[PDB]
This record gives structure tokens, sequence and C-alpha cells, in this order.
DNA sequence: ACCA
């Protein structure tokens, strides 16, 4: 069926289905498409015999230099992948809600690539997107497919970040705060007036693209402080770093960051420590810090995240495009 | 344009 | 140095 994003039962139903969800992604959640306001919301789901949902798909239309929308769902649907016969019921449906008006509807689910479900995507018609475009780097899909992610269910009995790491790592760790840097956590205009001070800084650092305050507003709007939080590091009363991470489904998800700059006592490092933290206080089982270029010491997003994550990136199965119209989909997308 | 999100 |  079609969610009737005016109807507040039905709404509610499909949001309890996505809050607990193993699958869940916060990207998926309807409040995303309060941040995305520039895109257009049609979300779908299926039901059992029962009535229940079983499997949701939000997606987000966007327009394109044709007269065609893309249709995206951002780390969707939320159900099983791997049940490609489910897959296809739940994508038949989002496909009938679009009705006509999109070339494609992308989906990019934070599940393994292997060749044998890259293989069965491909024999139900899906066009994929991962190990043939990765010469053209992080930026060849919209979300970063390679990923420095935290597995917490291995740690068991850790009561604190410091747990989960060997003894050097540990002395990383304790530097900040042995230098002072102390970290306070909120979801309020305070904090996010602080966050954006630094993430402006660390974009006009590094010379690249930055989102206006107003996105990271209607997040907060969106969001309460059980699911997104801002962590504010500072060494006697002097902003140095901040990071917001959204908690959701089975993931912390270190999402946002920045630096102020000078010296900063590695005071990231301290942002890290308390998200991990926030991680195990809740109980959670993956502590996401987001995406690499490449498992390389040239890469140093790999070389920062590396520091807390020693096993290897997890490598997902990138983008999966159902096409629907072939013509506008081969003008707008290269396949590598 | 850039980490996505 | 980057620690996004």
């Amino acid at each position: 069926p079609v969610l009737n994003l005016n109807d507040p039962q039905a709404v509610e139903r499909y949001e309890e289905f996505m809050r607990q969800s193993p699958y869940g992604q916060v990207t998926q959640d309807l409040g995303w498409a309060k941040v995305k306001n520039n895109w257009e919301p049609v979300d779908v789901y299926l039901e059992d015999d029962q009535g229940a949902i079983i499997a949701a798909m939000s997606m987000l239309l966007g327009d394109t230099p044709t007269d065609k929308k893309f249709a995206y769902a951002s780390k969707g649907p939320v159900m099983d992948v791997t049940d490609v016969d489910l897959l296809d019921r739940l994508v038949d449906e989002a496909v009938k809600a679009l009705d006509g008006r999109a070339y494609v509807l992308r989906f990019d689910p934070e599940v393994a690539y292997s060749d044998e479900f890259n293989t069965t995507l491909q024999d139900h018609g899906y066009v994929t997107r991962n190990r043939n475009v990765a010469d053209a780097g992080m930026h060849a899909t919209i979300q970063p497919r390679l990923n420095m992610v935290l597995d917490l269910t291995k740690f068991p009995d850790a009561k604190t970040t410091l747990d989960l790491y060997p003894s050097k790592t540990k002395s990383k760790i304790k530097r900040p705060f042995r230098d002072g840097v102390e970290v306070h956590s909120g979801n309020s205009a305070t904090e996010l007036d602080e966050f954006f001070k630094t993430y402006t800084t660390m974009a006009e650092r590094h010379g690249i693209t930055h989102r206006p305050i107003e996105y990271f507003q209607r997040m907060q709007a969106a969001f309460d402080a059980d699911t997104m939080r801002i962590f504010v590091a500072e060494r006697e009363g002097k902003l140095l770093s901040t990071g917001i991470a959204l908690k959701y489904g089975r993931k912390i998800w270190y999402m946002y960051a920045g630096s102020m700059d000078g010296n900063t006592y590695y005071a990231p490092y301290a942002v890290q420590s308390e998200m991990i933290q926030w991680a195990l206080d809740t109980n959670t089982d993956l502590y996401d810090l987001g995406g690499i270029e490449s498992e390389s010491t040239d890469d140093s997003l790999y070389v920062f995240k590396h520091v807390f994550v020693k096993d290897a990136p997890r490598e997902y199965i990138g983008e999966i495009d159902k096409v629907l119209d072939p013509e506008v989909y081969a003008e707008l997308v290269k396949d590598g | 344009a850039x980490c996505x999100x």
C-alpha cells in the first residue's frame, strides 16, 4: 500500500514498524523527508496476512535535467533485502506509487557486497552499482559504499569506550581528556550553533561544500534528544570540536562533525569516545563512523577512523537501481 | 556534494 | 597534516 502522510494513525503505524525494525535507518524515517524538504516524499509498505507491516520503503523524489524524477530510498528499504522475492513485491508497490514519474528507483541498503547477492539482484532485473564503478572513488555512489563500523556485540561486557581497545589506542583516547578536553552533549539550539561554527570552519579549511544551518535545524526539529545528539568538546571555555550522532535501529551513526582552527588537543578523539560511550550505555549493536574512500593509509578518512575501527571496513552492495525509463537512465547514469 | 547524509 |  501507499502511505497517506495526512493520516496520523497510518503514519504512526508506519513509524512504529520503522523504529522497531532491526533494519531501521534514520534516512528511512519519515522525519528524513522533513530534513530533505526540497524532495517529494512517497512511502510504501507491505503487510503480512495478519495485517502487520512487514516491509517499508521511504522514497524521496528529486528533479533532473529531464522530464523525469529521480526516486531515491536512502539506505532503504527496511526489510531483509536479501529476501529478493519479498524485495520484488515491495519494489512493485513503490513503482505503482511512482506512477510513471521517475526514471529510476534507487536504493542503497547497508547489506554486505557479495558476488552471489549481486548476481541475484541482476537476475531479478536490477542494475547494480558497486565494484563496477569503484574507480570513480567515494562519490561514485551517493553514499559511501565502504564504511568504518564498530561492532559492539563483539564486546558484551564492555562498560566504557576504553574496554574496546588495545593499550596503544587506550592511550590515544585518554590524551585529550588528560589535557583538559571536556565533552557535553544535547540537542538544543545552543549545541547546534556550536556545531555549525566548527562545521563551517572545517569546510572552509578543506575547500569543500557545506550545508546551510537550516538543514540541521530541520533535523533537530524532526528528531528528539534520544535520537539526535550533538557532542561538543571544549578545553577551558574554548570550543574545539563537535559531532552529530544519530541513534536509530541497530546503530549510532557519526554523521557530521567539525573542528576549529588552531590547537584542538585531540578533541575529535574525545568526541568519538563519548559517542561510543552513548552506544554502550544504550546497548546499541553498532557504532558507524561512516564512509572512507579506500582502505589505505593514503586516505585521511581511513587513517582517522582506523583509530577506532580495527576490523576491516564494511563494503556494501552499493546502489540497486530499478530502471523505469531506460532512455533517460542511460542519459543520466553511467555504469562504469 | 562533498559525504551524502 | 589532514582527524571531515
